RNA sequence: GAGUCCCAUAACCUUUGUACCCAGUGAGAAA
RNA sequence: GCGAUGAUCACCCAUGGGUGGGUACAAAUGGCAGUCUGACAAGU
RNA sequence: AUCUGUUUGGUGGGAAACUCAAAGAGUGCUAUGGUAUGGUGACGGAGUGCGCUGGUCAAGAGUGUAAAAGCUUU
């Protein structure tokens, strides 16, 4: 959208150049297609609702970076040691799976850990299967950062230790917007998933 | 004796000098015929000495029509001229080797030292070079062959067409199709704010239920105000600021990101009926028949639904849903629709008088009723 | 249309019947006759004995196809051009190509037989 | 493409010679770029001249056969053309020269009363002309001197004669006795070369472009291609369906060999016969 | 793989087992076994014609 | 080159109009634009005669794309009136088409006049 | 018409079967989400999550080469990264098939002479890019040779009495060695007076005498009386 | 230890509110 | 003062209502529908 | 069900590789001396003369004709 309200045409193309969209590599690839191409010449009466269009979208991802500012927000301040150990986005759509912030709160840590793979669970149960270790948590960082069973693992620690921090969050009163229950738990999975990321199976 | 040979291509042209003749009468010949396919031996026939690139996809155009109805262009002369010896017209012409055997006339017709040909062995050495292409030409040329193939296939497809943009119902597909979307976004985006603002007081959306008039009244009020002058665009904005006095519901963050939110729900409101004004002028210009017949918006979304206004002109008129004697005026306006798009679609700049007139047979047959 | 063979071309000439207008008294219809090439090495190859039935086999009035293999066996020519297609008459004599036109069906089958041209596969001769 | 232009019914009886021609006309201009010209002496006392449409050059865009007739008053035996200068000459019953203008014979160059049985012009020098007899003679003619100039009398009957194109007083000689003599024409008391391998009556002889061999067709049905210092056949062609080979030419390229046998054929075959006509790499050259 | 091979396992036994679905249908003889590459998809009717196949 | 390009003549005319009236007597006829691009769409149709000269052209040319799409031969004869006389209904039609049937008393004819509008296009 | 069907690979490649309790001839979809002759789709949900990827229903009724594949040919030359040159591109109904047989990475060259199937051409190769229409009359290859460079099949569906001679001028200009031949044979248009094993016989001869030598033939019965596709490969030396 | 990234951010059913219904044909229609 | 540029073709009352079967849209703290295990593991 | 007993369905060489060799097929790469650099002071460069190419004009000649014109001309 950012490169047709910069340029519009191809001969426009041909005539200017831009370096804050598109990054140092694409140019001589849209420059050459731009050169040739089986594409026809537009008029300016649609060119006009084109414009409008990537305009519309433009503005559409400005206001979906901001909305994401106020989630961001909005989340750091009702329960802030969720985000300082499991990330904003995760843990509001772990608040918004669960209803409440007590209501999930008063869940024990591995319903937390398996809190978004509800059908593979209870059809894992209601056969007797294996049932899933990942659930809606799987996109947090920490899990991100392990790699093999052992992001099951830090799953099941990052799941124990973000129960500490929720419901530290909905039942304190006494509770300070700081990010301290949150940041220490923090600092015991990220030890705990140094300590298993430095074991290997290889025998040396 | 062979001795030049002009090939034509999308990037420029190309003369090349033959090196070796081929057989003349070994020419059906089984190594004669692969000589061809083998690189390393069609090297030796042919040797390019020059290669005029073309100054773009316009000068290509007029070349590739040019060759195709079998005229010599300028830039053919440049590089004849540059190329050819200059030979007597009289005792021994250069001999150069096309593959167009009206061509040829042209060239003489510049050139009367020079003398044709295009018969199977100029038509086996120009298929070798066709076969062979970005290897001959030893690294001189800008842009891929086959990307300028493209090009110029399309260019002179459109031209030889007189493919027009502006009768283009595509835009008028993907406008009615994007509309769509958009007034179901506005719809959802909108209700969101109402239920946003509902605990601000919920009386707003039950004075002023039009989703854009209570965004844009809610964009400025945020607050009580008395002072009720520019909140008519006044019975309703006089209830509406007793309902603010008499406020019965309950941030300052929460409160700007729903501003926000509604400044967002008034720039999609103002951009549908800019696509709306935008589709019912590309419908007039696309097809006005049909829209003097049933309406822009109603038109534009038969040509949708149908796919196509040519899928709408080719199709039955016993096939066409548009949108008792109540039962069969959908009948009588269904096959006059599709008489009116077969008009509106096969006329090249359409006029308005047909569409008049199958409107004034409509009006007729439901007066008559 | 009438593929020949050498041994027709040759019982003709030795029962004097003309090729195209014993053909059109045989099938009381118009006659298209064929030699193919591989017929036409045959009887060339025949030898300066049969000089008058190469040069009857020259006849403007006979056309004539272009067989593309190797080789001039035009009785692996005949059957294959005609099992192939199926919209050719197969005038011969030979006793085995005769089996094997007559084993195929729907091919009609013309020899010389006494002192004018027969015909056994064409169901409507008269 | 091994495919006729045209075809022609020219005459009724045998078409005993024919040649080709770029026709001097002086009031006409010959466009030899899109007609080529043949023309063709037989028996029925004709010489007629015909047109071809060829497409070789792509330069232009129409009435092709028999631009004119001459006329004789006995049969004609053979032909060739003069490579200049619009002239041409017919043996038969008396040896005639002709030019493209005019419609009778311009000079009757015969030595004595004896019939001529072939004709043919030198390629270099180009006005010295050789014919054979059926006395068993072979006789040149000069047409500086408009006259004959000398001639021998062999054992047997020279069928046919062709010149050296590279050497321009060497000829060859294709006789009855079963093989060629290489002639002098500054001194024709000897042979210069004899071509012995034949078994029947040698019917045509001609030279390479390159004047270094000769191929050399006869009435056992075979041809043979001598090399012009040995005096013995380098190479036999033979085929069960060629019969007795009447005409043998050797192509301009010097490389294919065209001979016409008389069951009806005209064959191409190879000058060397393990050589191939594609281009060669040079690995594959040296 | 074979944990969707046990979701569409039966429908494949369907299709091989064609030929006795319907009594009036008869098939050609082949045998068809389980390819080793499938993909199971859904008839897209369109928005054209209505009441037919729909 | 107009519009309605494929015009005939006079004598093809009414070699047409002569085998368009045998059919329309033998029910193979089908008459009408809408009908005609019904037989067409649906595969039963030798050939569509339309009309030059009625009061919008593109009208029927809507039917010259559904032709070269199905390999149909498609004619035009200069009088919608005539035609529809030929068609031998009260009414001018500006399209008609002959339906193929088998068990046909004029598929010669037809297959005349469809030889000899095949050379015309 | 919401069924579900199973989709398999044929025997050629790029082209598929689906079955159910009747099996159709399905191609990949190369502009999926619409249709261009109507015919039905197949949405499969191939595994970020997994895509809709979709198919279309080949028609035998309406597409001489779709007749042939599933009359049985041996060898279609028309392969998923191939050029293909459409001879007879009479609207966009067999050349979108053949263009998403071909696939993205290959070129289908779509040559018609009339004018309304050329805008809809035009149209359909806007979202089937690797479609090149070309405007022009088959039987002047010279008046496109500059448009297209080295083919390696011919398709021709000309309905034309010089079919033939249409065909090897566009071999001969723009065909590659043992490359594919695809004729489509209609015995009525060429001439109805002699049968159509005469036409065939004849149009075969007319093939080898230009060089193309003939592989197989199909007479695709069912689908269309008296028809033919003639597969073939352009020899260029040595039909023996 | 342990099947989610393969739509529990989902699918289907039920109920409740809002807008409708209960194509082909092919020469008749009117008096 | 017609027409192929198309004629024609679910239950109860003395235009209007009563009763419901399918269509889409939206909603539901309506349903399916029930939130895994539990004490060892790694190293020297 | 210490009823039943039919049907359907199951039960009843391999692995590794930045290893070592032996071969086959296809594809890619200017893969290019038709007789190899401009030159062993025997050489090169400059200039002159001869040679060569093209169009123009003039003359000749043919052919044509009342005269022509035109056309042809190694
Ligand atoms: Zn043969």
């Amino acid at each position: 959208a950012r490169i047709i309200l910069t340029m519009g045409i191809r001969s426009k193309a041909s005539e200017t150049d831009l370096s804050e969209i598109l990054p140092e590599e694409i140019e001589e690839r849209v420059k050459t297609a731009a050169e040739v191409s089986m594409g026809t010449e537009i008029t300016q009466t649609d060119l006009d609702n084109i414009n409008a269009l990537a305009e519309q979208i433009v503005e559409f991802a400005a206001y979906r970076e901001q909305l994401s500012n106020y989630l961001s927000a909005r989340m750091k301040a009702i329960a802030p040691n969720l985000t300082q150990l499991v990330g904003e986005l995760v843990g509001a759509r772990l608040i918004a799976h669960s209803g409440s912030l007590i209501s999930l709160a008063k869940s024990p840590a591995s319903t937390i850990q398996i809190l978004g793979a509800e059908k593979a669970l209870f059809r894992a149960l209601k056969t007797k299967h294996d049932t899933p270790k990942y659930g809606l948590l799987y996109h947090a960082s920490l899990v991100g950062q392990a790699t093999g069973k052992n992001k099951g693992k830090i799953a099941r620690v990052l799941a124990a230790k973000a129960a500490v921090s929720l419901r530290y969050d909905a039942l304190a009163e006494d509770r300070d917007d700081s990010g301290d229950i949150g940041l220490e738990s923090r600092a015991k999975v990220e030890n705990r998933l140094s300590q298993l990321e430095g074991r290997d199976l290889r025998t040396t | 004796p062979i001795e030049y040979l002009l090939f034509e291509e999308p990037t420029g042209y190309a003369v090349f000098k033959v090196k070796l003749q081929q057989d003349d009468i070994g020419s059906r010949l089984k190594e004669v015929q692969e000589q061809i396919n083998d690189f390393g031996a069609f090297t030796k026939l042919i040797e390019l000495v020059s290669f005029a690139p073309f100054k773009g996809a316009a000068e290509a155009l007029e070349n590739a029509n040019d060759i195709s109805e079998g005229l010599v262009s300028e830039s053919l002369k440049a590089i004849l001229d540059l190329n050819l010896p200059k030979a007597s017209s009289k005792k021994k012409n250069i001999t150069l080797a096309i593959s167009d055997k009206n061509l040829g006339p042209s060239i003489k017709e510049e050139f009367p030292y020079v003398d044709c040909i295009s018969n199977e062995l100029a038509q086996d050495l120009i298929r070798g070079v066709r076969l062979h292409g970005e290897k001959l030409f030893k690294g001189l040329q800008s842009g891929d062959l086959e990307r300028a193939q493209l090009g110029l296939g399309h260019a002179y497809s459109r031209a030889k067409v007189k493919f027009s943009v502006q009768k283009n119902d595509n835009h008028i597909i993907q406008a009615i199709a994007l509309l769509d979307q958009l007034d179901k976004d506005i719809n959802t985006f909108a209700m969101r704010v109402k239920e946003w603002y509902g605990w601000h007081f919920p009386e707003l959306a039950k004075l002023v239920p039009d989703n854009y008039t209570f965004a844009k009244l809610v964009l400025f009020i945020k607050d009580k105000a008395d002072d009720s002058l520019h909140d008519l665009a006044n019975e309703d904005s006089g209830i509406a600021q007793r309902v603010i006095d008499n406020a019965r519901i309950s941030s300052e963050t929460d409160m700007e990101n729903v501003c926000v939110f509604a400044q967002r729900v008034a720039s999609l409101a103002d951009y549908r009926r800019q696509l709306y004004d935008y589709l019912c002028e590309k419908m007039h210009t696309v097809a006005p028949n049909l829209s003097e017949l049933i309406g822009e918006v109603i038109g534009a979304r038969l040509i949708s639904h149908a796919g196509s206004l040519t899928n709408l002109s080719k199709q039955a008129a016993s096939t066409v849903q548009i949108l008792k004697n109540k039962g069969r005026i959908s009948r009588y306006l269904a096959n006059k629709c599709s008489m009116a798009s077969r008009i509106d679609n096969y006329s090249e700049e359409p006029s308005n008088v047909f569409g008049s007139v199958l409107k004034k047979q409509v009006e007729q047959r439901l007066e008559f009723y | 249309q009438v593929l020949i063979d050498t041994n027709f071309i040759n019982f003709s000439i030795q029962k004097k019947v003309d090729i195209v207008r014993g053909m059109m008294d045989c099938l009381l219809a118009k006659c298209n006759p064929l030699i193919t090439d591989c017929v036409m090495a045959e009887l060339e190859k025949l030898g300066p004995k049969y000089r008058i039935a190469l040069k009857l086999a020259r006849d403007p009035r006979i056309k004539r196809l272009s067989c593309s293999h190797k080789g001039t066996y035009a009785d692996d020519c005949l059957v294959h051009r005609v099992l192939q297609h199926k919209c050719y008459i197969v005038a011969t004599n030979d006793a085995g190509l005769k089996q094997r036109i007559r084993k195929i069906p729907g091919i009609p089958l013309m020899s010389v037989g006494g002192h004018a041209y027969v015909i056994e596969k064409l169901p409507d001769v008269f | 493409t091994r495919e006729e232009f045209v075809s022609f019914k020219a005459h009724y009886g045998l078409v005993t010679g024919l040649c080709v021609t770029q026709p001097r006309f002086h009031d006409k201009k010959p466009d030899l770029k899109s007609q080529n010209f043949m023309l063709s002496c037989s028996d029925d006392k004709t010489v007629k001249l015909w047109s071809i449409n060829v497409d070789d050059y792509s330069n232009k865009n129409n009435e092709e056969g028999l631009i004119r007739t001459f006329d004789g008053e006995s049969a004609f035996q053979g032909i060739d053309s003069h490579r200049e200068n619009s002239t041409f000459a017919t043996g038969g019953a008396k040896i005639h020269l002709w030019d493209v203008n005019r419609l009778k014979p311009v000079s009757d160059l015969s030595w004595g009363a004896d019939n001529i049985t072939s004709l043919k012009f030198n390629q270099n020098e180009t006005d010295i002309l050789a014919s054979t007899g059926s006395d068993n003679s072979i006789v040149l003619y000069d047409l500086r001197t408009n006259s004959p100039t000398q001639k021998i009398v062999q054992t047997m009957r020279t069928n046919a004669i062709c010149w050296n194109p590279m050497e321009a007083f060497n000829f060859v000689t294709a006789n009855e006795d079963h093989n060629a003599y290489y002639y002098d024409m500054r001194n024709l008391s000897r042979s210069l070369n004899v071509f012995k391998d034949h078994v029947s009556a040698v019917m045509d002889v001609d030279f390479s472009p390159t004047g270094d061999e000769i191929v050399t067709g006869s009435y056992d049905k075979s041809i043979r291609i001598y090399k012009t210092n040995h005096g013995h056949s380098r190479e036999i062609y033979h085929t069960k369906r060629m019969q007795h080979v009447f005409q043998v030419k050797y192509s301009m390229d010097s490389k294919y060999i065209i001979s016409g046998s008389d069951d009806g054929n005209v064959r191409l075959w190879r000058s060397k016969a393990w050589e191939r006509s594609n281009v060669k790499t040079t690995r594959e050259k040296n | 793989d074979d944990n969707m091979r046990r979701e569409v396992q039966r429908d494949l036994l369907l299709i091989k087992h064609r030929a006795a679905l319907d009594p009036k249908r008869h098939y050609k003889k082949q045998r068809w076994e389980v390819p080793e590459r499938f993909a199971i998809g859904t008839i897209i009717e369109d928005k054209s014609e209505f009441y037919s196949s729909r | 080159n107009p519009k309605a390009f494929p015009l005939a003549d006079a004598a093809l005319t009414q070699q047409i109009l002569d085998v368009v009236q045998q059919a329309a007597n033998l029910r193979q006829l089908k008459k009408g634009a809408n009908e005609a691009t019904k037989t067409l769409n649906r595969g039963i149709s030798e050939f569509i005669i339309m009309a030059a000269d009625c009061e919008p052209i593109e009208i029927l040319l809507h039917l010259p794309l559904l032709c070269e799409d199905k390999n149909v031969p498609y004619v035009f004869v200069p009088s919608r009136v005539a035609l529809g006389r030929a068609c031998g209904v009260s009414r001018p039609v500006i399209a008609a088409s002959i339906t193929t049937n088998d068990a046909s008393a004029i598929k010669t004819q037809i297959y005349a006049v469809k030889d000899k509008i095949e050379t015309l296009l | 018409g919401g069924a579900k069907v199973v989709i398999e690979p044929h025997r050629h490649a790029g082209v598929y079967i689906a079955r159910g309790k009747e099996d159709l001839l399905v191609t990949k979809n190369m502009a999926p989400g619409e249709s261009v002759y109507g015919e039905k789709r197949i949405s499969v949900e191939e595994p970020v999550p997994p895509t809709k990827v979709e198919y279309r229903v080949w028609n035998p009724f309406r597409s001489k080469l779709a007749a042939g594949i599933m009359g049985g040919l041996d060898e279609l030359f028309i392969a998923p990264g191939k050029k293909v040159l459409y001879l007879g591109a009479a609207s966009g109904t067999s050349v979108s098939h053949v263009s998403d047989v071909v696939g993205p990475e290959g070129v289908v060259y779509a040559v018609e002479f009339s004018h309304r199937p050329g805008r809809e051409l035009i149209s359909m190769a806007k979202k089937r890019p690797n479609i090149i229409p070309i405007i022009e009359d088959a039987r002047h290859p010279q008046k496109y040779r500059m448009l297209i460079g080295m083919v390696d099949c011919v398709f021709a569906d000309v309905a034309q009495p010089d079919q033939a001679r249409i065909i090897a001028l566009n071999s001969h200009m723009f065909l590659k060695d043992q490359g594919g031949v695809v004729i489509s044979i209609k015995a009525n248009c060429i001439d109805s007076t002699v049968d159509a094993e005469t036409v065939f016989a004849r149009e075969v001869q007319k093939l080898r005498e230009e060089r193309i030598k003939p592989l197989e033939q199909l007479t695709l019965e069912p689908y269309e009386r008296d028809h033919c596709i003639v597969v073939g490969r352009y020899m260029r030396s040595g039909l023996k």
